[PDB]
């Protein structure tokens, strides 16, 4: 449901 | 936020939205205090009846959004955390009192007409505004009926209500460290934060300086928008010198 | 950081800082027992 945000926001 | 209507862009430049990273999801509402500050509600971190307990590492914050499931490019802010503060007596085994928590952002977010920190109330505004019948504004990406999500942020302006009628009408303590707001059955108007709004802000605005103030986080409520029921916020001024001092000393 | 905020907290750049009010807010104003 939620869309996928930038990966360098995870790391 | 039941019967709540759609925020217009900008209106709320303070909301956040804590995100979790796996799964990613809505977690809770927040507000931005200061560039590097965020406020919310301590059972949105901890609560062991649920063994919730996050750290840092598990929370995102996103500033500057509007639309709940879409990462607004350009628009919106994620930050990460530094540091989580609960407030040392937060009581989470029986009436959630003093449910407030402090999140030091890892770095600065810069403002824009997206996001923009709300004012937190000095002895003087919490005096004149905190009175029964003037209303209060509550924004949040939470469910939209108690048993039904919005894709845009919601608001619902809310009056604040005697604090006899709120302890009449639930069977939980009610101490110093919370009001509540709410249409009373008899005022044919309706609304309530509900499940997902949890730690965003009440605010109002000062005739005398034009300036939103928060002067609540939304805590708990029995249900969303029943009737005889009101929805229970952290007061903010009772607990600012909690709020000062771990600014001003991390 | 210190108590009160910011500095220019609670203005919005949308609304206040340009002198536009949004749909509701008078809602609040005039339950202050109206403010103005
Ligand atoms: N009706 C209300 N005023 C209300 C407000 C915040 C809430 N938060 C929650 C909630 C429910 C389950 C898990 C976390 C929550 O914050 N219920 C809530 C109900
Ligand atoms: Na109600």
């Amino acid at each position: 449901d939620f869309e996928e945000i930038p990966e360098e926001y995870l790391q | 936020i039941v019967e709540g209507s759609d925020a217009e862009i900008g209106m709320s430049p303070w909301q956040v939205m804590l995100f979790r990273k796996s799964p990613q999801e809505l977690l809770c509402g927040a507000s931005l205090i200061s560039d590097r500050w965020v406020l919310t509600a301590a059972h949105c971190l901890l609560y062991p009846p649920w063994d919730k307990n996050f750290t840092e590492n598990d929370l995102l914050v996103r500033i500057g959004k509007h639309s709940r499931t879409r990462y607004e490019r350009n628009i919106e802010k994620i930050s990460m955390l530094e540091k989580i503060y609960i407030h040392p007596r937060y009581n989470w085994r029986e009436n959630l009192d003093r449910d407030i928590a402090l999140m030091k952002l890892k770095k600065p977010v810069a403002f824009s007409d997206y996001i923009h920190p709300v004012c937190l109330p000095d002895r003087e505004t919490a005096a004149s505004l905190l009175q029964a019948g003037y209303k209060g504004r509550v924004t949040g990406w939470g469910n939209l009926k108690e048993t039904g999500q919005p894709s845009v942020l919601q608001v619902v302006n809310l009056p604040i209500v005697e604090r006899p009628v709120c302890k009449d009408s639930t069977r939980i303590r009610i101490t110093d460290n919370m009001f509540c707001a709410g249409y009373k059955p008899d005022e044919g108007k309706r609304g309530d934060a509900c499940e997902g709004d949890s730690g965003g802000p009440f605010v109002m605005k000062s005739p005398f300086n034009n300036r939103w103030y928060q002067m609540g986080i939304v805590s708990w409520g029995e249900g969303c928008d029943r009737d005889g029921k009101y929805g229970f916020y952290t007061h903010v001024f009772r607990l600012k010198k909690w709020i000062q001092k771990v600014i001003d000393q991390f | 950081t210190f108590g009160s905020g910011e500095a220019d907290c609670g203005l919005r750049p949308l609304f206040e800082k340009k002198s536009l009010e949004d749909k509701t807010e008078r809602e609040l104003l005039e339950s202050y027992i109206d403010g103005r």
